């Protein structure tokens, strides 16, 4: 699952991406609908990351900060 | 396959009710005519030091685009009829049908 | 696999060799880097060797919304019922999206600037970020996508994300087939080409195989006699942009920092619509840009794609010249001077016997762009065979083409005829003055230009769902 060509890897499927941070936010926030919160949470144990310790956990992993989720 | 559908698949797949992967990612290219290897099934020309293919040595790609490709840029022939534009969509177009993977290091 | 350092020949690196008095690698010892294509059956002394699509055939827009599921989901906004497809979180171009960023663990577009910082981007296909031009039209097929689904949002509002997106996807889709068989092909291969290897529509045959040739992926490639020696970027008075309007384009190749920090699309797709495009001739044939310099900033060694090509055709067992004219029905030169006479360059043809001694051995790629061009084209008999014989299958072949009975209504059918690609640089950047007639053909500023309020939008009306 690794694209490669000319001896450069174009894309990895198994890491984190930075857009998926601002997913974190709204599993987070009290004011989001639980139908929205619902389908996120689906999102990320499709990739075997079931717990929101998890979500946070993979992100810190693949190189992004996670301060703000302490 | 679904006897019905109103979108294509991501994959590609049962775009062909009939042979269902026709299209779809991940497989096989269709081959126009029989490859032609310098053992007959795998290796390519140019492997094997000495090797000819169809009596004559096998010219290195390297040598070929030094001899017939290199030219003096400053000498560039501007296309009156076609946008840079026109190159572009080629190249994005090329990306929505065909990508040869390659081992990573 | 050390192909990226080693000059040893050991599977699956197969090295190019420095000739003797090469103009730029004088170490002989040296080699271009190579790595064969993974084969379909690996280990296997019963199957003739062949290579692998990862991606699908179809004019789909794949380079787009991705060709296997687990991509195609994280290019999606997943945090709402919009059906839209997920953007920079960190960067705009003047308020507008760009595409979002990817993460390799060895990001290539983060050594073309080491202070900037900006990796690679992410889109449906991977070589997104390969030259900001191309990262250019990907961001505005982006932005088309999330245009279309609000618009459609407002049209129909109880459609949910799912239904917004596919419905979108498939007018994406539809205007990619619709640039590429009315604008582009024609343009490619010649008004005779054009109604021989691709007449007029009649509907879907489930007999015609959609698969893309081996062959293509090497014939395809004549476009790289197209490219220019550096990245035109001009302001909004189509004038050269103030710092670096002509950058080499060996100091573009994956700098995505460039899209990023030194002006967005808008500059870049100005520069694509009044900038010319090489042209191919017999003894200028490539840049060096691209001979010479290909991907220096994030490699060891500069490539040379041209010599790339023509090992890559060996690679996959592609057979020589003459079969490739036997295939098309085309004469095969057996002499020097039969070759002088089917390329009109009998200089050309004696240079091409010295190297390869047989017009039989002659590579794909360097026998075909040798050619000269058909009239109102821009490759020769060779080339308009393979890629005419490909692009007819590609829309015979394929049960969603939007002329197919069941696609798409009539009355959509009606609508979607009015699309353009200036139309769609018009609904989705800060440019108000476009290309005229044929985006592909016209290129000088202000001739060949009209301001965008000439231009008609999509009407979606019929798309509304009651
Ligand atoms: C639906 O599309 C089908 C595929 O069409 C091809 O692709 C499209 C995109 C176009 O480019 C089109 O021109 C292509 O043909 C299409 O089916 C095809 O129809 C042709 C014509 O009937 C068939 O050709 C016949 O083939 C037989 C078998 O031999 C073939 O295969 C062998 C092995 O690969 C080769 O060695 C041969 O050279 C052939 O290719 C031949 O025996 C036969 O000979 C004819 O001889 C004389 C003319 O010389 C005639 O008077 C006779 O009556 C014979 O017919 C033909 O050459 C082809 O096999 C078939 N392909 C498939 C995949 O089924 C179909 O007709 C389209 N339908 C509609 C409604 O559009
Ligand atoms: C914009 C500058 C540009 C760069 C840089 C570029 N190309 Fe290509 N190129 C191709 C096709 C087709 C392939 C084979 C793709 C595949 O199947 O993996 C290819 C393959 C390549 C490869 C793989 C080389 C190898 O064999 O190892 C590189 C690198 C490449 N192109 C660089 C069609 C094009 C077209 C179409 C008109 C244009 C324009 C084009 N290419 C413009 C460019
Ligand atoms: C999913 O869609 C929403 C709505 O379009 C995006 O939210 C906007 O994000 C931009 C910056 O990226 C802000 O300036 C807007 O104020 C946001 N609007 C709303 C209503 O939230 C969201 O970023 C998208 N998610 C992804 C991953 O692309
Ligand atoms: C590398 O990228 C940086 C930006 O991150 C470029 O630096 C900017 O250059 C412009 C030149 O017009 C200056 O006006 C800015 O002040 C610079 N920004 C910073 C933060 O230093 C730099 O030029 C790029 N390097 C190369 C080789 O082009
Ligand atoms: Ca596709
Ligand atoms: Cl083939």
């Amino acid at each position: 699952k690794v694209y490669s060509q000319n001896g450069l890897v174009l894309h990895d499927d198994a890491n984190f991406l930075e857009h998926e941070l601002s997913y974190i936010d709204v599993l987070l926030d009290k004011n989001a609908d639980q139908a929205t919160k619902d389908n996120l949470r689906s999102y990320f144990a499709d990739k075997g990351l079931h717990s929101i310790k998890d979500i946070i956990n993979k992100a810190k992993q693949d190189g992004f900060d996670v301060s703000k989720y302490e | 396959c679904p006897e019905q559908d109103k979108y294509r698949t991501i994959t590609g797949m049962c775009n062909n009710r009939r042979s269902p992967t026709l299209g779809a990612s991940n497989r096989a290219f269709v081959r126009w005519l029989p490859a032609e290897y310098e053992d007959g099934f795998s290796l390519p020309y140019g492997w094997t030091p000495g090797v000819k293919r169809n009596g004559f040595p096998v010219a290195l790609a390297r040598a070929v685009s030094n001899e017939i490709v290199r030219f003096p840029t400053d000498q560039l022939t501007p296309d009156q009829e076609r946008s840079l534009m026109f190159m572009q969509w080629g190249q994005l177009l090329d990306h929505d049908l065909d990508f040869t993977p390659e081992p990573a290091a | 696999v050390n192909c990226e350092t080693s000059c040893v020949q050991q599977p699956p690196c197969f090295p190019l060799k420095i000739p003797p008095n090469d103009p730029r690698i004088k170490n002989q010892a040296d080699c271009i880097p190579f790595f064969r294509s993974c084969p379909a059956c690996p280990g296997s002394n019963i199957t003739i060797r062949n290579q692998i699509n990862a991606l699908t055939s179809f004019v789909d827009a794949s380079m787009v919304y991705g060709s296997e599921e687990p991509l195609a989901r994280n290019l999606r906004n997943m945090s709402n019922q919009l059906g839209l497809l997920a953007v920079n979180q960190r960067f705009q171009d003047n308020g507008r999206a760009l595409l979002p960023f990817d993460n390799l663990h060895d990001d290539p577009c983060l050594l073309t600037n080491r202070s900037a910082r900006i990796p690679c981007f992410l889109a449906g296909d991977t070589r997104s970020s390969e030259m900001p031009e191309l990262t250019s039209m990907h961001t505005l097929l982006l932005r088309e996508h999330n245009r279309l689904a609000t618009e459609l949002k407002s049209l129909n509002p109880r459609w949910d994300g799912e239904r917004l997106y596919q419905e979108a996807r498939k007018i994406v889709g539809a205007m990619v087939q619709i640039i590429t068989y009315r604008d582009y092909l024609p343009l490619v291969l010649g008004p005779t080409a054009m109604r021989k290897y691709l007449p007029t529509y009649r509907s879907y045959n489930d007999s015609v195989d959609p698969r893309i040739a081996n062959v293509f992926t090497n014939a395809f490639r004549y476009g790289h006699t197209l490219i220019q020696p550096f990245m035109f970027r001009l302001d909004n008075r189509y004038q050269p942009m103030e710092p670096n309007p002509r950058v080499p384009l060996s100091r573009v190749f994956f700098a995505s920092w460039r899209v990023v920090l030194e002006g967005g699309i808008d500059p870049i797709l100005r520069g694509l619509m009044a900038t010319p495009a090489k042209l191919n001739r017999q003894n200028q044939i490539a840049v060096d840009e691209i001979r010479e310099r290909l991907f220096e900033q994030v490699m060891r060694i500069g490539l040379d794609l041209p010599a790339l090509n023509m090992q890559r055709s060996r690679d996959h067992g592609l057979p020589g010249y003459n079969a490739w004219r036997r295939f098309c029905g085309l004469p095969q030169p057996e002499t020097v001077g039969q070759l002088g006479t089917v390329l009109r360059n009998l200089k050309l043809a004696r240079k091409l016997m010295e190297q390869y001694g047989t017009p039989n051995n002659i590579d794909i790629w360097m026998g075909g762009v040798s050619e000269p061009l058909k009239r109102k084209g821009r490759v020769g008999p060779l080339l308009a065979c393979i890629i005419g014989t490909q692009f007819r299958k590609l829309r015979d072949g394929d049960r969603f083409w939007w002329e197919n009975e069941g696609v798409f209504s009539m009355q959509q059918r009606q609508a979607l005829a009015q699309i353009s690609l200036p139309r769609i640089i018009c609904d989705n950047t800060g440019i108000t003055t476009v290309s005229k007639n044929n985006i592909f053909m016209s290129n000088s500023y202000p001739r060949d230009f009209v301001n965008c309020s000439t231009l008609p939008a999509l009407n979606l009306a019929s798309w509304r769902e009651a």
